[PDB]
């Protein structure tokens, strides 16, 4: 299928060169995707207009200026440049329309008479009312997100693990292992925050057990950085405010064109929806800026693990290149 | 940031600035004495030979470790403000090494020193042949001889041309950022300095077969470029038309050695005054301006007392 | 807030209370520190026009403390 | 909400005293963000008078957080 | 808000509470920022006279904010 | 408040308190500004007395920010 | 009010408490402006005593803004 | 517990106000102190190249404090 | 407020307050205002020796602001 | 750092304020005491891979402040 | 206020609170204008030995400003 | 409050809070006060390798601040 | 009684809190006053051993400003 | 609050907040004045041991204001 089959194949050349008893980079890629697409989830003013985005670039248009025939390779960038990352503009149309689909996904919870009161058909345009406005149904995204924090938290300190296995270097190994005694104790401590009356009491007594595998076999290493063990939890919740930041950020952008593309003027009746598009206009480009930001914030979550040392080559430099450069044309 | 930990151990090194009474006891002084006498003081802890090259290189290695350091110590705005003295320095640095590239001659030959552009810096320069291989060397840093290198390089490449048009936008550059730090010593030093730069270079450049108006620069007061082509065909009657600037007095004097004197006594008091404002830049400023005009009057009793050159032709000099 | 007149209460008027100097601290925090990184950064993108970009994206890289005190607060509000 | 006390009751006015604390933050904070970018806006067009476009842009930036503060407000407190 | 102010509400006073930092935020950024691109500006016409003009057209560039200001203004009144 | 009613009560009270925040951050503002300028004259002098009928020229322009911003706290505590 | 007796009023006292900001805030900052113009007046001295007067022009400036944040405070408030 | 006044009476009273400071002061301290590395960082991109990554993870460095902050806020003030 | 004794009646109070703000913030800048010309006035007193009058009546000014409020102050109190 | 009916209460709430405190100023005198040692030693370890363990060890000197203030929290209110 | 020791109700203990202000930022302020002209006064006794004098003379003038704050805070609290 | 309080209840929460901000205050003068300096050290272990202890010994000494408040709290708050 | 007392009562604390600020802010001001004026005198002993005394007294004056402030405290929370 | 045993009861409540400010800018205030001192003196130490002992006195004069301020705290809690 094109949507893995087609940045693998680029993945290929660097599964056939390793440097380090950690295994591959290649896995990244799909850790990668749920979030990036997960990127875009706004409603109709935001994420079903975005269609137009992508056929820019992974088709061609006129429209913008230095993009004239793409088929002959016409960009900002050189032309073979942008015949290198034709790969990586079909993974931008495909995440433009993972985006429009969870514009969809949106209007499950902000429209249909099946899920909420709110009009199957409004009278003047489709998403007159949110919906995602109550508290609850929003968190609740939000903590979908935070799980997928903790599975790449776990994904990462097996990596790191791995590494003093396949290479024969004991400190890194007693680094990885170790470490997975702190992840008992984060898992703990988030059932008791997650189902709020699940422990508290059963993460108290057990959480004082948890805390010993964490450093038992981190004092082999030696380690004459214990207090850097603040900022190792901190990486931890690094992912998990990234996470959250991604759901919370896509519902709050959608949340804007609440008096944007609905109903902001009168009282509400049927004549909005020829006077609407006064704020219409503003505010659609103002979104558009911020929500790059946004885009931004997977690479961001990448840096976390890849750049400080969780199984990967990266850390202060070292041999292979950075994950940035890999994904760009991928 | 931050110049607290720097001014403090900047005023420790005061400590050790040679006193005027020094010069004088040093003028009734041979060579072979001077020596003994100069072994005291700090610049002796890197005093080497009997030789007079060998004393320009200990003058050398006390600048290194006493000033060349110094942006090294700090970040940011501090580093910003210390580099823009220093940068002066490193610009008769860039040129020396920019002329042993463009004439194909060694490396040595030159007078480097570490600051913002570090010996291998300077050593990569020489060793990326290409025009454009040794811009982006330069362009390393992203200090401001290399921002003025970008724009005047690319008009033209012809060596003393390029020398020229180097200070000017580098120095139209400097004049904005050392008068916006809004420290007023260093303002009323950087406007005699400039007046004082333009007079200076007119004579030392004349006869080069470049433009008049390519040595002009950004702080000057009754001066324009009229005026510095004037200057430079050989006419003092500019000097008379020149006043209100505190040097008016060396005005209607042909006699190189009394203008040259009265124009550089004149800075060290205005400098000296910096440390009335010891916040900031200001005691790193005379602390700089103190040392360099010690170095050079190192050197004048040196000479003159190695050769058998008279007493005045250095007393004269040695007291402002 | 995610909700400060779609739920009342003096209940509800607290969390807003408490939960409002986060955000508010953290948008103060966020726009200086980009204020800062955009004044020193102008002599690079002017110099280096193949790095200009590392630039644009430092200035972006403080936003996670704002939205982070936006979003606690509004998922605290209307309660969770 | 508003605040009243005389008008509607005092739990909707807890409410609005308590998100106004935060746009009461940021509007400090913003206006001491403009001061550093005014001042290297000039250098922009002084260098490269031919590129504005990305001057502006720049400029542009610590804008946004207080009128985005400002939108927010106007959704929490349109409703009551 | 609404026209009243002799007989006015607690609600129009919670208004001009939060109408009083846009203004008020918007004035003192923009007064600090236009001011350094002046105070820059001394340089700017001092070296390049000619393009006096571009260095204003900047210089009136953080009034946006101060119009917006009253543009919310604008809205908020004749309510509440 | 009113700015020829006489007397008032709590009401009035809180838009006076709340209009008064603009007045004070425009005269903050303004304040900083007029310094920038002022420390940026001493070049105008200096370097050619000649520039320093445009460094007052530039300084009148930060005036308006704190004339225009009592504007604003003048209607608003003052309808009717 | 007034120091002798027959002035005084509760929305005047009111617009009191918010104005109070801004004496002290115009005052901080006719200050800190007037300081920077009097570094510029030790220039002016030295080099022309016969142009002292751009130096007292210059020097007049901010004396605005402290003088017109006291007379609003009057009026409002000390109007009887 | 949570933050309110009215559930659990002043002994809740006190914890809303006192908690809300906490939050406060943790964002305050990062956002002055993330301007530090964000502006000194421009030279490290400019010299060390290659190394753009290095840059980035000091970036980052004190985003953990303020976010443990949050966290710990988050929990404590939804508790109940 | 009164200028003596209580002030009777929770009105009264807050006009003390508010008053308060005022003269501190007035006296915060006289001192900030004053280090400014005050480090610069040593070096007139020293260089221009004939002109030592001058650095002192520049460092004068900005007490006058604290007293001008004094006036103020004293003026409100012992009234509404 | 837990929560249940006997770790959350309004008697548990106080001890849970109180641990709140720690935290709150830990985090600001941490966050803006590791960054500026921390911007200029990323840079040290950057440019020379001969004194690159030196700066770490320098570095974990002001981070102890959050450790004690998030101990002294944690084991206090993890009982009740 | 006046008579007050272990006396007087809300509204005596706040016209304490805010007059407590004046001579509070007085003496901050005092302490600032002493520390930039007490620095230049080292300065110029380091190049003239003969003035010891002026600047002892002139480190005296900021003190003023602290009594100034004094006379403020004792006026306002007691009616002389 | 604390577990370790000798009583509990809001009278203990209350001191608790307030005594909380000296340490607070404590944290914020030792923080920024510690960056300048750590800042400036790098250069000297740098250069002076074989004693980074001296560079490290320097930086403690503010630190013992912060650490002596969160001690008279503890003791005060709670005498077990 | 004078600064001076034992279990206390509510209206004791809010005299407290107002004449706190004197003791604190005057400290604080000597803090920033001592600094700068005894740095600039580390030099004065460097460049001339003879006039260790000038260092001396210099750094003595800012002490009065601590002392008056305490005294303030001490005063005003305890006069007839 | 009171330092001669147990601190319970609403009566020392008031007056916990209001003497924890004296402590709090006191310390900020010492914080701020002994680290330039603190790190000074290895550069003493390091260039020349003869002279280690200006900056010793030196350093014990900022940290008369911290213990003033605790010092006022203990006598006023609980007379002693």
């Amino acid at each position: 299928n094109p949507p893995w089959v087609k940045p693998f194949e680029l993945l290929v050349s660097f599964l056939n060169t390793p440097k380090y008893g950690t295994f591959d980079p290649t896995p990244v890629v799909p850790i990668f995707f749920p979030f990036w697409f997960g990127m875009i989830v706004g409603d109709i003013g935001y994420a079903l207009l975005f269609y137009l985005v992508g056929r820019w670039l992974s088709g061609y248009v006129k429209r913008n200026e230095p993009l004239v025939i793409d088929l002959f390779a016409l960009k900002l960038k050189p032309p073979v440049l942008a015949k290198l990352v034709y790969i990586l503009n079909w993974m931008v149309f495909w995440t433009v329309v993972w985006g429009l689909i969870y514009g969809e996904f949106f209007g499950t919870f902000l429209e249909h008479l099946g899920v909420f009161g709110t009009p199957e058909h409004p009278g003047l345009i489709p998403i007159l009312i949110h919906r995602i406005d109550t508290a609850k149904t929003a968190n609740l995204l939000i903590l979908l997100s935070v799980a997928f924090g903790v599975v790449m938290v776990f994904a990462g300190l097996i990596l790191r693990a791995y590494l003093g296995l396949k290479h024969r270097h004991m400190a890194h190994f007693w680094e990885g292992v170790g470490y997975l005694g702190g992840l008992l104790g984060i898992l703990a401590l988030a059932a008791s925050y997650l189902g709020n009356l699940q422990a508290g009491w059963l993460s108290a007594l057990m959480y004082l057990g948890f805390g010993v595998f964490l450093l038992s076999v981190v004092m082999s290493s030696i380690w004459l950085m214990i207090p850097e063990i603040f900022t190792q939890a901190g990486h931890i919740l690094s992912h998990i405010r990234i996470y959250a930041v991604g759901a919370a950020g896509g519902i709050l952008a959608g949340l804007l064109t609440d008096v944007g593309f609905a109903m902001a003027e009168r009282l509400g009746l049927i004549g909005v929806l020829l006077g609407i598009v006064v704020a219409g206009v503003l505010h659609l480009l103002i979104l558009l800026l911020t929500t790059l930001g946004h885009m931004l914030q997977p690479i961001r979550l990448i840096w976390v693990e890849f750049f400080t040392k969780f199984g990967f080559y990266e850390e202060n430099g070292r041999p292979y290149r950075p994950f940035k450069s890999v994904r760009e044309t991928q | 940031d931050d110049f607290a930990y720097l001014n403090a151990r900047v005023r420790v090194r005061r400590g050790t600035l040679l006193k005027e009474s020094f010069f004088q006891e040093a003028l009734d002084l041979s060579f072979a004495d001077f020596l003994r006498l100069l072994s005291e003081t700090v610049y002796g802890g890197e005093l080497a030979g009997q030789g007079l090259p060998d004393v320009d290189r200990a003058v050398l290695r006390t600048q290194a470790k006493l000033v060349g350091d110094l942006p090294r110590l700090v970040t940011g705005e501090a580093r910003e403000a210390v580099r823009l003295l220093l940068l002066r320095n490193d610009l008769h640095n860039l040129q020396a090494l920019l002329r042993a590239k463009a004439t194909g001659r060694p490396f040595e030959e030159v007078l480097l020193l570490p600051g913002t552009l570090r010996e291998e810096v300077w050593r990569q320069a020489y060793e990326a042949q290409d025009p454009a291989g040794m811009a982006q060397v330069l362009a390393v840093p992203g200090h401001p001889l290399a921002r003025a290198l970008r724009a005047v390089l690319r008009e033209t490449q012809d060596l003393a041309r390029v020398e020229a048009l180097l200070a000017k936008r580098f120095f139209e550059d400097v004049a904005k950022a050392a008068k916006g730090l809004d420290q007023p010593a260093l303002r009323d030093y950087l406007a005699l300095e400039v007046d004082a730069e333009n007079l200076r270079t007119a004579f030392k450049l004349q006869g080069s077969g470049l433009a008049p108006d390519a040595f002009f620069l950004k702080g000057g007061r009754f001066v324009d470029r009229v005026r510095f082509a004037r200057l430079m065909e050989g006419d003092y009657a500019v000097l008379d038309e020149l006043s209100g600037t505190p040097f008016s007095g060396l005005s209607g004097v042909r006699d190189l050695k009394a203008l040259e004197r009265g124009l550089r006594c004149v800075l060290l008091k205005e400098a000296k005054k910096g440390v009335q404002d010891p916040l900031g830049v200001g005691l790193v400023l005379a602390y700089v301006k103190e040392r360099e005009w010690e170095a050079v009057r190192l050197r004048l009793l040196a000479r003159r007392a190695y050769f058998g050159l008279p007493r005045a032709q250095v007393e004269e000099e040695v007291v402002c | 807030a995610e909700e400060a007149a779609a739920s009342g209460g003096l209940d509800r008027g607290l969390i807003a209370v408490g939960m409002g100097l986060a955000v508010g601290l953290a948008a103060l925090g966020t726009g200086v520190a980009q204020a800062r990184i955009g004044a020193a950064g102008v002599g690079a993108i002017a110099e280096d026009r193949s790095n200009f970009g590392t630039a644009l994206i430092f200035l972006l890289l403080p936003e996670t403390l704002v939205i982070f005190g936006l979003l606690i607060a509004f998922i605290l509000n209307g309660r969770l």
